[PDB]
């Protein structure tokens, strides 16, 4: 144990899920399956369900497991672990059909949690990883500690993870995820498509929708040099546009540093509390878009960093004509930073960092996986021994 | 092939259900549910590639 | 150990604190307290509380679930609070797990009548399986490998100070104090208030300022000082004579400064006024001419063991809960708390030496009650602790 | 008899507490510690990850200058 061939990391969202069988061992690639989060659920007179990869006969009704990142269908979102997890098996047993003596052989599997997910949620998949799918080797990983093992393994940190209809804000402090300060706001990229209809009523949403994902839109805070730019609709339509392109994320930005800062507030020690303020860490498909990030930052330095007020400031200054000490104050962020990305995978560095939770997973897998200690996963001894229930003896 | 057979043949051993459970000290008055080891006597396919980004 | 998972909740009068027992810490800490929003409506949990404070919005209001003694005293609003711990934080039917909550120490009175309206909560309208009351000082006292301790609890209520000898809660020596947290909350707010501009019906915005800005004041200028104030007073400033006249430096005079984000404007405090927060809480005398010395947390401490002594060899019992002194508790977190308590304690039993024993982990003592009630439902043996099940009720409904 | 028994009972009651108390105790540092020495191991696989690609990419640029095409 193991073969690297074997490794499998699932990473399941709302909208899709990212797949990956086996790591490169020279350097991490980017997650290359995206499989939709839905599955087909027929229902067969007597009551039961039958699950199906598409509309089948036009029989079959479309369950999307996964909304807002909460499972709201557990049965289906199993069914769908097994559609992909049988899928690879048939893709790989094909193309080397010695496959279940090697690359088939023990797959050991990683599934990417959601900070949303009950226990019983959680008991529920570990029994279906071991009973349906019969696999031996299971981690449970919150996508947030996948989060900071990919940041350079940080021990106090918080992950702001922009969804689409909501943002995960979720503080992490010596390695552990605080349950009872994590939390999700009912805002996301949605809100910038939303905001925009308001400035461009007699556009359309495929027309939004193609700004915001376009060379011209940023956030602000040489195209910014120009009135007017330039950018070409999903049909190949031309689109010009003003000011607008430099709008649209401030009310997500807003809230989502309101929600930070009552969060980090209620961190008791004050000295992992400044640490976590000095490492943010800003995840999701929205935080792609050109100055985002940078944005984001600039608000919590504007609602929340503790430094003297300037009117005082320029007083004092005043006053000392006739230098000034700096004020010290008691409490913290007196300092407020992202946390730095490791420019070191090629491949990710190429293609953004705006799904890095998965680059954690790929670390976390190889190092548990590559190595003797079973500490952090479920094997079928420990299965076999408390069921479910050993889920809860190598949390981290 | 056959999905189930091909769960079947990878990977190579109870199993456990969710139920009540009323513990003994002789049996305590109350019931909870938890995870029980039972005894003895207790579809489709997707083709990558579509999935494949290109 | 036990095949088995509990729901572990504590209701203190400030904080709510839930979550299984199968992990280190719980999933939720939310407030005792839920704005009731009007057709009626009820706000539950920190942020949605805070969200719903900041709106400053007329007919909100916040009402509280625990009162003064630790006890709950609006059994409707605390059905929807487990409602609502269960439904979305816990997610999961209350049905089907075991349930460990927790009681504050009493002199035995209103035990009846609480282990009552519990037995309709938990049975006639939760449908639990089954659950057990751990009381507070003990669980706590237990989660720390003591069976016998002098158990001082600053929280926001008050201080609650509890011998517990060989397992057993002593509960005529059980006392507790009126001065805490949420007195402190009241202090400094009074008396910042002509700095911040500010000088039942007006609670939404008296609670959002106690859970923001009060709060962290709190958690960064207040200070408590070692000795006697006055005196710490009289003799800095009897030195600093000395220093002055020897030639031809008064700790006291260090001054803090606080970040008041409402006005984006600086407060600063000398340490004295720093200090003098605190002080209040071991003599209340100092703000009213209408409370005694007595009232003050040493002189409280003091006559608590000394109604231990008096059972039912006190020059014993003084000995051993003076070697098992555990302090613990929110409000036993501001600095210099565990030395005042100690400085105040020694000198009222100078015979005896004190052995004080506390969470130093910031976290694990503003939630060491439910802390306590955790290492009680991990307990090996479903005989360890009293299990009240629907039966029990049964029996006490007849006659 | 009723008595003997009872005592030790009682005092058999108290020492099993202190010991699962004692025990679950040393199991929240057992895994604490864990926990921080997976994290602090992941910062020195970083550094190696981050040492090897340091090595490739400098093998890489050194042929590129040098050469044409």
């Amino acid at each position: 144990p193991f073969r690297q061939d074997s490794i499998l990391i699932i990473y399941p969202r709302s909208q899709t899920t990212l797949v990956q069988f086996g790591l490169n061992e020279e350097t991490f690639t980017v997650p290359e399956l995206e499989i939709p989060t839905q599955i087909y659920r027929t229902t067969r007179q007597d009551g039961s369900y039958t699950y199906h990869s598409t509309n089948k006969d036009n029989k079959a009704e479309l369950i999307k497991p996964i909304q807002n990142g909460e499972i709201i269908d557990i049965s289906a979102f199993t069914q769908f672990l097994r559609l992909i997890f049988v899928s690879i098996l048939s893709d790989r047993a094909n193309k080397n059909q010695d496959a279940f003596e090697a690359e088939l052989s023990n797959i050991p599997l990683l599934l990417i949690t959601h900070h949303s997910w009950s226990q019983s949620d959680l008991e529920i998949i570990t029994q279906y990883v071991f009973e349906s799918l019969e696999i031996n080797n299971l981690i449970q990983l919150p996508a947030s500690l996948a989060a900071t093992y990919s940041m350079i393994s940080l021990q106090n940190c918080c992950i702001i993870d922009v969804g689409t209809h909501h943002t995960d804000i979720i503080p992490i402090v010596d390695y552990a995820q605080l349950d009872h300060l994590v939390s999700s706001i009912p805002m996301g990229g949605q809100s910038i498509n939303d905001s925009l209809k308001k400035l461009l009523p007699q556009w359309d949403d495929d027309q939004i929708e193609s700004l915001k994902k376009s060379p011209i839109f940023e956030v602000l805070s040489k195209n910014s040099d120009l009135e007017f730019n330039t950018f070409w609709d999903e049909k190949g339509n031309e689109i010009k546009v003003g000011k607008q392109r430099f709008q649209g994320c401030n009310n997500l930005i807003k809230n989502i540093s309101n929600r930070v800062g009552l969060t980090l507030d209620n961190i008791d020690d004050i000295n992992k509390a400044k640490a976590v303020w000095e490492n943010i860490i800003i995840v999701g498909g929205t935080t792609s878009i050109s100055g985002f990030k940078e944005a984001l930052l600039g608000q919590l330095l504007k609602d929340h960093l503790i430094i003297e007020p300037e009117e005082e400031k320029s007083k004092r200054e005043e006053e000392a004509k006739s230098f000034v000490p700096t004020i010290e104050y008691v409490q913290c962020p007196t300092v407020i930073k992202l946390a730095k990305y490791p420019d070191y995978f090629p491949e990710w560095k190429k293609s953004g960092y705006s799904e890095i939770i998965f680059l954690g997973a790929q670390i976390v897998s190889k190092q548990i996986f590559t190595h003797p200690k079973d500490t952090f996963y479920i094997t079928r001894e420990k299965y076999n021994m408390k069921g479910p229930a050993a889920l809860w003896d190598v949390q981290f | 092939m056959d999905p189930q057979t091909l769960i079947t043949k990878a990977n190579k051993k109870e199993s456990w259900r969710y139920d009540w459970y009323q513990p003994s000290k002789e049996k305590y008055p109350f019931r909870y549910k938890t995870w029980l080891r039972n005894q003895e006597d207790e579809e489709d396919i997707l083709d990558l590639k579509e999935f494949d980004r290109r | 150990t036990l095949n088995r998972k509990c729901v572990v909740i504590h209701n203190g009068s400030h904080r709510t604190v839930a979550g299984f027992s199968n992990v280190e810490l719980p999933q939720c800490i939310i407030p005792s307290s839920y704005i009731k929003r009007t057709e009626a409506e009820f706000i539950f949990g920190t942020y949605n509380m805070i969200d719903a404070a900041a709106e400053k919005r007329n007919g909100d209001e916040v009402y509280t679930l625990v009162d003064s003694q630790g006890l709950p005293y609006n059994w409707d609003a605390l059905e929807m609070q487990w409602r609502y711990l269960y439904d979305t934080q816990l997610k999961v039917s209350p049905e089907e797990l075991p349930l460990v909550i927790t009681m504050p120490a009493t002199n035995g009175k209103p035990d009846m009548a609480i282990l009552e309206r519990y037995y309709e909560l938990a049975f006639d309208k939760l449908n639990v399986p089954v659950f057990q009351i751990v009381i507070e000082p003990l669980a706590i006292a237990l989660s720390m490998g003591k069976s016998s301790a002098f158990v001082i609890d600053i929280g926001a209520s008050g201080c609650n100070v509890t011998p517990i000898i060989d397992g057993i809660v002593v509960k005529n020596a059980v006392v507790r104090s009126k001065f805490g947290g949420d007195f402190l909350d009241f202090q400094v707010h009074e008396r910042l208030a002509p700095l911040i501009k500010e000088e039942q019906k007006r609670s939404t915005d008296v609670w959002y300022e106690a859970s923001t800005w009060i709060q962290q004041f709190k958690s960064t200028m207040l200070q408590v000082s070692e000795k006697d104030l006055f005196e710490l007073e009289r003799y800095y400033k009897e030195q600093a004579d000395i220093y002055a006249k020897q030639q031809e430096n008064n700790p006291l005079v260090q001054k803090k400064n606080f970040l008041f984000k409402p006005l984006n404007k600086t407060l600063t405090l000398d340490l004295k006024e720093c200090y003098q927060f605190a002080e209040y809480l071991f003599k209340p005398q100092l703000i009213s001419d209408k409370f005694s010395p007595e009232d003050g947390l040493g002189p409280l401490m003091a006559k608590s063991v000394k109604k231990a002594g008096a059972s039912i060899s006190p020059e014993q019992v003084y000995s051993l809960l003076l070697t098992n002194v555990i302090i613990t508790g929110s409000t036993s977190l501001i600095e210099g708390m565990e030395q005042r308590i100690i400085k105040e304690l020694s000198i009222r039993f100078p015979q005896y030496k004190l052995t004080t024993f506390a969470n130093q982990v910031m976290m694990d003592r503003k939630i060491q009650g439910w802390l306590g009630a955790l290492t009680m439902a991990n307990l090996p043996s479903w005989s360890l602790g009293k299990w009240y099940s629907k039966e029990d009720y049964e029996t006490l409904k007849r006659d | 008899l009723k008595l003997e028994r009872k005592k030790t009972e009682a005092v058999a009651r108290l020492k099993s507490m202190n010991k699962s108390a004692i025990n679950q105790y040393n199991r929240r540092q057992d895994k604490k510690n864990k926990r921080l020495k997976f994290g602090h191991r992941l910062i020195a696989t970083h550094t190696n990850l981050e040492r090897d690609e340091q090595k490739r990419a400098e093998k890489k640029a050194k042929e590129r200058l040098q050469a044409l095409k």
